[PDB]
């Protein structure tokens, strides 16, 4: 029978892998403490004030 | 062979069926609903 030699075409019709929408990083508390360098063991230990009872 | 002979099996058909990308679907008129054909669950090839 008739046999033809043809290329193998490749196209990008816009399909892809569906992925999550980024929401979480904009919500949590980011960077209250910055000077991690210049502190022992990379720790910026936060103080919490004292309360008392009468 | 002869121009009046029945048409031979198309090599393009043979290759197309070998690649196995012809769409297979469940029959509409079948109760209970048929199971998903094996072709419809084929994972995407990792290259060309």
């Amino acid at each position: 029978a008739h046999i033809f030699v043809k290329p193998e075409l490749v196209a990008e019709i816009g399909v892809k892998q569906l992925q999550r929408e980024i929401v979480l990083p904009g919500l949590v508390w980011t960077n209250p403490l910055t000077d991690f360098g210049g502190s022992k063991n990379d720790t910026i230990t936060v103080r919490v004030p004292a309360i008392t009872t009468a | 062979g002869l121009i009046s002979d029945p048409v031979e099996v198309d090599p393009i058909q043979v290759g197309r069926d070998e690649a196995g990308w012809v769409q297979e679907l469940r029959d509409r008129e079948a109760w209970p609903k048929q199971e998903v054909p094996e072709q419809a669950k084929k994972p995407a090839k990792v290259g060309n």
